[PDB]
């Protein structure tokens, strides 16, 4: 019915992997 | 360790010319991309797919893929099970997350060059052997490829035949045309109309049959490769760098892709109208064939009929004497169908077959495929321009032509702007023209 | 290579900024939102409503004939129920 | 008519060999620079 | 002799020459002149061509009746199709002018050698020592002439489809072609015009502000032009005034102060554009047709209320009715 | 202080959604055909 | 002096220059713009043209407009104030008055602009060519948008504001007055067509003529934003283009006015050329080839081809796109060829 | 065994969630992957006997 | 369509197709990120 709930997770992880490396601050 | 000092950020991954580990990564992560989107795909259209509807109705291009190959189709092209369609999906799918991870591996963790992490895998692009080598290499993993297709058409289960004897449906390819005066005849052949060089093939015994040549072939020089170097005008004329060799596969996928255009839009074999749509000049056959069929059962006597031009209005003669259909359906006479070749005799359309040998799976067939005309909008509205919407339809044979051709022409491009970089490189003034020694400025005025 | 301005790299930056606009850019979106959903809209520029092209007979249509009193003739295409 | 065809066919193997062994001919050597 | 072929190498690779003859050169050059040849004897003096296939000749030449804005070169005949039709393929030539047979000798001439010719703009800037993608810029308006004369022709089936050689023989084609694709509401089309409108306007926007910006070294009764001298060392315009001004118009960071990236972009633009609109020729070569929004907004009752999507529709029918009068037999138009 | 590539990468997702809304709208709305 | 304050003021350097000019400007620049961008998504088109023209009514980004006012308006200037709408908003909006809005304040605000680009230009010491140059699309949207109708019966038939609504214009040129057969308007896509070419051939030129000034691939940090030397090679360029082409510029300062000429003309020509159609004053016909294909039923040009093309646009289009006719085209009299 | 199934393979899916965002933040920052070098490992390990979980446990449900 | 068992995860294969496109964009956000160097 609403499959935007797994867009929106799988959507925010990308930039997750970076930010989350933006916090531990190394190998950008 | 790359930044600025190196390239522009929006020519980043030039910054990995010259790092083999890092840039073996991006191969790596790449590949599990396309192995992605084929495996997440096919899923995709299997989700959607409905059974008791034709494939090209539905927006398939993976599925009638898998079809071709004998799988999970029958009789007519008759959809029987859909678990290897699944199978070849998730198995891509899982095969993808593999891949995916030495990718990452190899260009954030692993060694940021090989040469010294392993000799054997570490290269030179100027290292003429070491080039031939992994191009030896690949020649060979491509050669077996070719013959896993020769197995799965002689042992494994075979392929869809259009042109099967009793109508098409999956046959087992026992008699593969070996004969190179046959095979190689193609690569001879006109790419106009009529003759219609590699497109024109029109039986699954030389497909597989080339596939054992090419199979062979492909190994053959791999080996070669392996066990040697370039000659010596093959390096007075060649330009030995990064670029260089990339520019060269460009322009290479580039004619395959204009190849495959014209292959999906011509082809009736390889790419069957049970599955994909009917081809362009099918369509425009089997409007000519359903209203000769019709008015003839109103008992019209076609082969006499005179058209507002005095020419046929049904069947009309082709420029060298055969008997073909009327209309501008006059340019589409090259066109070959299981459906529409038992009414052919030997100079064109025979009067009499046509005259009571009609078949009524034939004028229904004719009906369809006339009805499935590659006609359609970009918002998918099947018909002319004109037409009204209702019918939400565009041939799988209109989106894979035009799709691979812009593809194929963009490469084109890419090819000139690579290799013309990688020449200017080499020589050493891609990067401005040289202000005390002005090139130019030494030459005699032609004024 | 400078004005008085803040520079808007600095503006789009600070927290002030977002904790303004955090209420007033969703606060104008619901608003147009409702502009349309209350159906005000319709009334505002004269737009028919879906059920509002024709009459239920009638096939023709609503056609403006003479400027002076265009404005009274186009009253009277809404009395007909359209 | 059978004649013309001939002659084409050979005029046009000209120029395309020319081109060929044109290029062969060592063509990245004929530049400015780097050679 | 040094050696006869290493000298006919050195002599067609030369820069010394009023004209660079390349490598590519030797191919363009002979295709070209027969191309043109054949262009000019068939434009002023070809009989009536059957294009349709239908038995009714279309007269295109100037002693046949034409004058420069009607007169043309008209496409094969459809009763060839793509099927190849070179002289030695007909009984006379009498039959070679009647099924339209000048047609395929020059757009595969021209095709062939416009195509050589942009493999010499490549070599010649290899030969200057300067950088390529001179050509790479050319390949735009290449690409559409191989989009018109041969892709769309292929895609169709029939060289007859292909646009004619002449002024209002091109608005027969795309009058036609707007019935049968409805290009206007097609986004490489649009894309297209975008880079043919953007590029006349940035054309005028850089010739404008270059030129209005040009440092003074010439009397008040003499030319502005003579304010400059060929081989120059400095620069004949204060760039750095240029963007003053430009970066006032509308804002500053909205203007550009680098002639690199300036250039760049009134390269990138067109060229991109119109690599788009070939690209879109060669889409709809393949019947994937621009949008079509016929009947979509509905009333509540169902009826149809219109857009100017649907007035657009009514002019393509129009076309599409009247279009090769005697050329069609049956309902619908898959040819 | 937001740093500038988040403030980007949202009001970019958010824009993708807003147009990836229309588009939908293409095919339920008053613009559909049905 | 309150007006040199007032001046002051105006001509301060800004973010966004105001100006004189801006007085002027600004506000007919946004509220055409806003007209536009109002009308696109609320008010419709159905009293005018029978036509909805909105995303309110389902209509998207092509297919809305802001159409003309009705074929009874005349060329009514039709003020929110006037004789039809009588101070009404809703009426306004219903009788196509925000056409009339949007082209009579863009027009100013194109006149304002040009004078924004006069004041801009005189401030910063620098030649006017940039206000010249604009006299183009002032011409082409003068003659279009006001000078057409004004020819015509009303503005109903001039340009509608919208994509789609522009293609139906374009679709009429050709089917009423054989537009692509006027030599003026061949002169205006020469020029286009023209000077989309000098665009992409010079920059193409330029930048790879260039001079090495940086030890980088990416060569466009290597430039000096304060002059000096040339950055790209004139000399080379010249030599290039004279043996690929026969023909070479060699006068940057001649170079660069041809490609504010070029585009300039054209667009000059294929304002002339509309200015002509406004009085149906069309180059349709060729007398000697119609009185040919009139004795002789054997003739047949491409020329006679495209008449009949407009016969079938003509023919088939006016009912619905002339509501105010009440055109009844039975279809038996609808012109055809054979099966379609 | 079917709810087994639908365990395995939800399991799988969130596992991979984890491994996908996982397996990047670990090779970047060079604070471990020593550490993470045995997380990595139980989780690759565990993400291929899942897949061939529910390989074999698909021809039980369907 | 999908086999009975993983009809719930029908939601799910529907997005999956548009990932790839996902690490395009990913690149830009990174680039951003390390502000464009
Ligand atoms: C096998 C294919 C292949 C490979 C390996 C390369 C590899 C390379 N190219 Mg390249 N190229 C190719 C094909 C290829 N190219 C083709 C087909 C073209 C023709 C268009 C080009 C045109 C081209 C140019 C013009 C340049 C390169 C450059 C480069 C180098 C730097 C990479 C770079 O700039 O990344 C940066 C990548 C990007 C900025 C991404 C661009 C995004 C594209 C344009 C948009 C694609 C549209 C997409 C489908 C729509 C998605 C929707 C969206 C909303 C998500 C690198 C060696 C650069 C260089 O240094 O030259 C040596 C350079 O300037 N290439
Ligand atoms: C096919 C797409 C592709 C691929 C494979 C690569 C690959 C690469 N690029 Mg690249 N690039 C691309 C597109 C791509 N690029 C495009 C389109 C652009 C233009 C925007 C660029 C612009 C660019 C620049 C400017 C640079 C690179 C560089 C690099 C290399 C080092 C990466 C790095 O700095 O790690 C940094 C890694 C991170 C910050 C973390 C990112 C998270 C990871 C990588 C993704 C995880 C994937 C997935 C979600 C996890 C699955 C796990 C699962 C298997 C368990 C690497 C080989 C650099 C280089 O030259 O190397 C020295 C460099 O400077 N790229
Ligand atoms: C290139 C190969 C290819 C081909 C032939 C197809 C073909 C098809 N796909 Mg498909 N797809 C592809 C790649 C391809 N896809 C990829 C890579 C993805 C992953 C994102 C998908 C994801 C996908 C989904 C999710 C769906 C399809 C569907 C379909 C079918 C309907 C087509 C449709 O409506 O699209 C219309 C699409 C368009 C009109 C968009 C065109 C976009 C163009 C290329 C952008 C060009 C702009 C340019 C790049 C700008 C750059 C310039 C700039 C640098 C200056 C059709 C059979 C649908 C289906 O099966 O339902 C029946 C469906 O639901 N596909
Ligand atoms: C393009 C493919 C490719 C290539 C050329 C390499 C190359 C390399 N990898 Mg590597 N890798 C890849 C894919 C690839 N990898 C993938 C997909 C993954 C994810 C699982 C990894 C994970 C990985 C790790 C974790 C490590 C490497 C390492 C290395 C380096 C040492 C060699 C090694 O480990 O081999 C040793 C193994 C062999 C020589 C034999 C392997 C044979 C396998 C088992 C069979 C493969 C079958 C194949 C698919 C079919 C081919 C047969 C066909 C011709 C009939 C070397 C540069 C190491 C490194 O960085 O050290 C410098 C390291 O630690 N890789
Ligand atoms: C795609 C795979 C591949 C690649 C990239 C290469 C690459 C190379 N091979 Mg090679 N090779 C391959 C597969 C491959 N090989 C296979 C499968 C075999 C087994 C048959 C061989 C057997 C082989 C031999 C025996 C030799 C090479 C040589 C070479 C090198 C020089 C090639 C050259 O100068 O050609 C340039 C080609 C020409 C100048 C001739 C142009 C005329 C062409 C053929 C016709 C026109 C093409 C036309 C446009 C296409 C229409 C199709 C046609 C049928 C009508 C080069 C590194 C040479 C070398 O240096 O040895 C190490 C060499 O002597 N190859
Ligand atoms: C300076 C900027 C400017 C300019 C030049 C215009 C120009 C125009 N607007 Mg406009 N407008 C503007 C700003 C501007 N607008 C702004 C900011 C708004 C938002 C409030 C509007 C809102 C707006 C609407 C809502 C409408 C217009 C309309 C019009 C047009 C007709 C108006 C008219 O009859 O003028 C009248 C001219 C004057 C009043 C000037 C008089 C100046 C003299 C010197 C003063 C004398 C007064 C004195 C009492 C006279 C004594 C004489 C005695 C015998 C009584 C015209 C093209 C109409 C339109 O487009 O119709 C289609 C329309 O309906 N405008
Ligand atoms: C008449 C003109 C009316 C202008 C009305 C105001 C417009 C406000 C624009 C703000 C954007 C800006 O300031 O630059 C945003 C940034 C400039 O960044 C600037 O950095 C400066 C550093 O000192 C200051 O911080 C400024 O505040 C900051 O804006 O971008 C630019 O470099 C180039 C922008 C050029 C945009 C041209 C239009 C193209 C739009 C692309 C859309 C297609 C997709
Ligand atoms: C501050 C900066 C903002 C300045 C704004 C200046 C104006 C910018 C242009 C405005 C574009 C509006 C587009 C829009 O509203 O579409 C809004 C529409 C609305 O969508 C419609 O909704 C209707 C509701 O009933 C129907 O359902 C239709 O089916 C549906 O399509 O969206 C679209 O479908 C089109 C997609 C948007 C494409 C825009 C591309 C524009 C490119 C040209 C850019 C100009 C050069
Ligand atoms: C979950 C899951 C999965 C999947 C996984 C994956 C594969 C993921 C990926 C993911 C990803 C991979 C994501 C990504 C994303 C991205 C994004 C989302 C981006 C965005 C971007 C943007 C927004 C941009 C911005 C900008 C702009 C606009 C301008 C310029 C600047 C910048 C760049 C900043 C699996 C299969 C296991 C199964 C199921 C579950
Ligand atoms: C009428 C009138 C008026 C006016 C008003 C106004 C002025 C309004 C305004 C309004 C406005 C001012 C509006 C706006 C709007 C806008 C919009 C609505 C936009 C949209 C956009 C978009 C949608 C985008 C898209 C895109 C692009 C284009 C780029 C690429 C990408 C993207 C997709 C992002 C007045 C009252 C005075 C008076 C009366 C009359
Ligand atoms: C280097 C780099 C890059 C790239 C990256 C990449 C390209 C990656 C890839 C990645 C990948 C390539 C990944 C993959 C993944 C996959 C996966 C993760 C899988 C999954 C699977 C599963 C999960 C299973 C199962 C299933 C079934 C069987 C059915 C139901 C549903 C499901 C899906 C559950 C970028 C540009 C970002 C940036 C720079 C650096
Ligand atoms: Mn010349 Ca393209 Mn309308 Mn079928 Mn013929
Ligand atoms: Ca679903
Ligand atoms: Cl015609
Ligand atoms: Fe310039």
């Amino acid at each position: 019915i609403a499959q935007l709930t797994m867009i929106a997770m799988i959507g925010i992880a990308g930039p997750m992997i970076i930010f989350l490396l933006a916090v531990r601050r190394g190998n950008l | 360790d790359q930044e600025s000092s190196g390239f522009a950020w929006w020519a980043g991954n030039a910054r990995l010319i010259n790092l083999s580990g890092k840039l073996l990564g991006a191969h790596v992560a790449h590949a599990g991309l396309i192995v992605f989107w084929a495996g997440a795909m096919t899923l995709f259209e299997l989700a959607h797919f409905i059974p008791e509807k034709p494939m090209y109705e539905q927006g398939l291009i993976l599925i009638p893929h898998i079809a071709t190959l004998g799988w999970g189709v029958g009789p007519g092209g008759e959809v029987v099970d859909t678990f290897p369609f699944f199978v070849v999906g998730v198995v891509h799918l899982i095969s993808s997350a593999v891949l995916g991870f030495g990718g990452v591996y190899h260009a954030i963790r692993g060694p940021e060059t090989l040469e010294e992490y392993s000799s054997f895998f570490g290269y030179d692009w100027k290292d003429k052997n070491k080039m031939t080598t992994i191009l030896g290499f690949h020649l060979i993993v491509l050669g077996i490829g070719a013959l896993l297709l020769v197995a799965k058409a002689m042992f494994f289960g075979g392929l869809y035949d259009t042109w099967a004897p009793g109508g098409g449906d999956v046959r087992v390819i026992t008699n593969p045309t070996l004969d190179p005066r046959v095979i190689f005849g193609y690569l001879l052949k006109s790419p106009f109309g009529g003759e219609g060089w590699i497109v024109s093939v029109n039986n699954l015994e030389d497909v597989v049959g080339g596939h054992i040549w090419i199979g062979l072939i492909c190994i053959a020089g791999g080996i070669w490769h392996i066990l040697t170097t370039p000659f010596g005008w093959a390096r007075r004329a060649f330009i030995w760098s990064g670029e260089a060799y990339l520019s060269y596969s460009l322009g290479a996928l580039s004619m395959m892709g204009f190849i495959a255009t014209c292959f999906v839009w011509f082809n009736n074999t390889v790419y069957p109208s049970e599955f994909y749509g009917p081809t362009g000049p099918e369509a425009s056959q089997a409007q000519a064939m359903t209203f000769l069929i019709r008015d003839q059962k109103l008992g019209a006597n076609v082969g006499s009929a005179q058209g507002p031009t005095g020419l046929g209005k049904y069947l009309m003669r082709s420029p060298t004497g055969e008997i073909i259909f009327g209309g501008e359906t006059m340019r589409f006479w090259d066109f070959r169908g299981p459906w529409l070749e038992p009414l052919r005799g030997p100079n064109g359309l025979d009067l009499n077959k046509i005259k009571n040998d009609i078949q009524p799976w034939q004028e229904r067939r004719a009906a369809e495929y006339m009805t499935h005309a590659p006609l359609g909008s970009l918002n998918s509205v099947g018909g002319v321009a004109t037409e009204i919407n209702s019918v939400n339809f565009v041939s799988p044979r209109s989106w894979l032509a035009t799709s691979h051709f812009v593809l194929a022409f963009f490469f084109l491009v890419g090819h000139l702007w690579h290799a013309g970089r990688a020449r200017a490189a080499a020589a050493g003034f891609e990067k401005g023209i040289d202000r005390e020694s002005e090139p130019v400025l030494s030459m005699p005025s032609l004024d | 290579g400078t004005t008085g301005e803040r520079p808007f790299s600095d503006i789009i930056t600070s927290v002030r900024y977002w904790v303004i606009h955090s209420i007033t850019i969703p606060a104008l979106f619901i608003a147009g939102w409702l502009f349309v959903s209350t159906g005000l809209a319709y009334d505002v520029f004269g737009t028919p409503r879906p059920d509002s092209y024709y009459a239920q007979e009638q096939r023709s249509i609503p056609l403006v004939t003479d400027r002076f009193e265009a404005k009274q003739q186009v009253e009277t295409f809404l009395e007909q129920l359209k | 008519m059978e004649t013309l065809k001939i002659t084409v066919y050979i005029v046009v193997t000209f120029f395309v060999l020319l081109f060929v062994f044109g290029f062969l001919s060592g063509d990245p050597a004929r530049n400015p620079k780097r050679k | 002799s040094a050696n006869l072929w290493e000298r006919f190498c050195n002599w067609v690779t030369s820069t010394d020459n009023r004209l660079y003859v390349g490598w590519f050169g030797v191919i363009m050059i002979p295709t070209l002149l027969a191309a043109t040849i054949c262009f000019v004897i068939a434009f002023i003096a070809a009989p009536p061509v059957d294009i349709d296939g239908i038995r009714e000749p279309v007269s295109g030449s100037l002693l046949y009746g034409n004058n420069i804005i009607t007169g043309a070169v008209v496409p094969s005949s459809n009763a060839i199709g793509l099927h190849f039709y070179p002289i030695w393929e007909a009984a006379s030539l009498d039959e070679w002018l009647y099924n339209g047979g000048p047609y395929q000798l020059i757009i595969f001439h021209f095709l062939l050698g416009a195509s050589c010719y942009m493999g010499r703009q490549w070599e010649l800037s290899y030969r200057l020592g300067m950088r390529p993608w001179i050509c790479v810029a050319y390949s735009a308006p290449l690409a559409s002439a191989f989009a018109v004369f041969l892709i769309y022709p292929i895609g169709q089936g029939s060289f007859s489809d292909g646009m004619p050689l002449g002024i209002s023989g091109t608005f027969n084609f795309m009058i036609v072609f707007q019935a049968e694709h409805n290009i206007l509401m097609h986004p490489f089309h649009q894309l297209g015009v975008a880079g043919v409108f953007g590029g006349a306007l940035f054309c005028a926007m850089h010739g404008s502000l270059v030129t209005s910006s040009l440092i003074r070294e010439t009397t008040e009764t003499e030319s502005a032009n003579y304010g400059y001298k060929f081989g120059q060392e400095e620069e004949t315009y204060n760039i750095v005034a240029a963007h003053g001004y430009f970066g006032r118009l509308i804002f500053q960071y909205a203007s550009f102060n680098n002639s690199r990236s300036l250039h760049f972009f009134l390269a990138a633009w067109p060229v991109v554009g119109v690599w788009f609109t070939a690209l879109g020729i060669s889409t709809m070569a393949f019947n994937l047709n621009g949008f079509n929004f016929n009947h979509s907004v509905i009333d509540a009752k169902g009826n149809v209320i219109n857009t100017w999507a649907d007035i657009i529709n009514r002019a393509n029918l129009g076309m599409e009715v009247m279009h090769e009068r005697n050329a069609h037999n049956f309902p619908l138009d898959l040819a | 202080r937001i740093p500038l590539w988040i403030v980007a990468t949202v009001a970019g997702m958010g824009v993708i959604v807003i147009v990836g809304l229309f588009f939908y709208g293409a095919y339920a709305g008053l613009g559909s055909s049905l | 002096g309150w007006f040199d304050i007032l001046d002051d003021w105006l001509k301060r350097d800004r973010f966004v220059f105001v100006g004189w000019s801006g007085i002027l400007l600004f506000p007919c620049a946004y509220l055409a713009l806003g007209g536009w961008l109002t009308g696109t998504t609320f008010v419709t088109s159905w009293y005018t043209h029978g036509l909805a023209s909105s995303y309110l009514e389902g209509c998207n980004f092509l297919t809305v407009a802001v159409s003309t006012p009705a074929n009874s308006m005349g060329h009514s200037l039709l003020l929110l104030w006037g004789p039809e709408a009588q101070g009404d908003f809703t009426r306004w909006c219903q009788l196509g008055g925000l056409w009339t809005f949007i082209a009579l304040h863009g027009a100013f605000g194109l006149i304002g602009f040009m004078l924004r680009q006069f004041e801009i230009a005189r401030l910063v010491g620098v030649r006017p060519y940039n206000a010249i140059a604009f006299s183009a699309p002032i011409a082409v949207f003068v003659s279009v948008f006001l000078i057409y109708p004004l020819g015509q019966s009303s503005w109903f038939f001039a340009p509608s504001f919208g994509v789609a609504a522009i293609f139906r214009f374009l679709l009429f040129f050709q089917g009423f007055h054989n537009w692509t057969l006027n030599p003026f308007h061949m002169m205006g896509v020469a020029g286009v067509l023209g000077g989309a070419l000098l665009c992409a051939i010079h920059g193409a030129t330029v930048e790879n003529t260039l001079f090495q000034d940086g030890e980088g691939a990416s060569t466009f940090r290597a430039f000096n934003p304060t002059q000096a030397e040339e950055t790209y090679s004139m000399v080379t360029a010249n030599r290039f283009w004279s043996q690929i082409f026969g023909i070479a510029f060699s006068n940057k300062r001649w170079l660069h006015f041809f490609m504010l000429f070029v585009p300039v003309t054209g667009l000059w020509m294929s304002a002339i050329g509309v200015v002509g159609l406004a009085l149906n004053l069309r180059s349709y016909d060729f007398i000697s080839q119609e009185i040919r294909a009139a004795e002789d039923p054997e003739f047949e040009t491409f020329y006679t081809k495209n008449l009949l093309l407009n016969e079938g646009i003509r023919a088939w289009m006016a009912p619905q796109d002339q509501p105010h006719e009440n055109f009844v085209f039975p279809e038996e009299v609808l012109p055809r060829g054979n099966a379609l | 065994m079917t709810i087994l199934f639908q365990l395995a393979l939800a399991a799988l899916v969130i596992l991979s969630f984890v491994m996908v965002i996982g397996v990047p933040v670990a090779y970047a920052s060079p604070q471990d992957w020593d550490r993470s070098k045995q997380l990595i490992f139980l989780g690759s390990g565990l993400w291929i006997a899942l897949v061939l979980v529910v390989g074999v446990l698909n021809f039980f449900v369907v | 369509k999908l086999p009975e068992a993983y009809a719930i995860f029908d939601p799910l294969v529907d997005v999956l197709p548009v990932i790839p496109v996902l690490f395009l964009a990913l690149a830009f956000v990174w680039q951003a990120a390390v502000g464009f160097r």
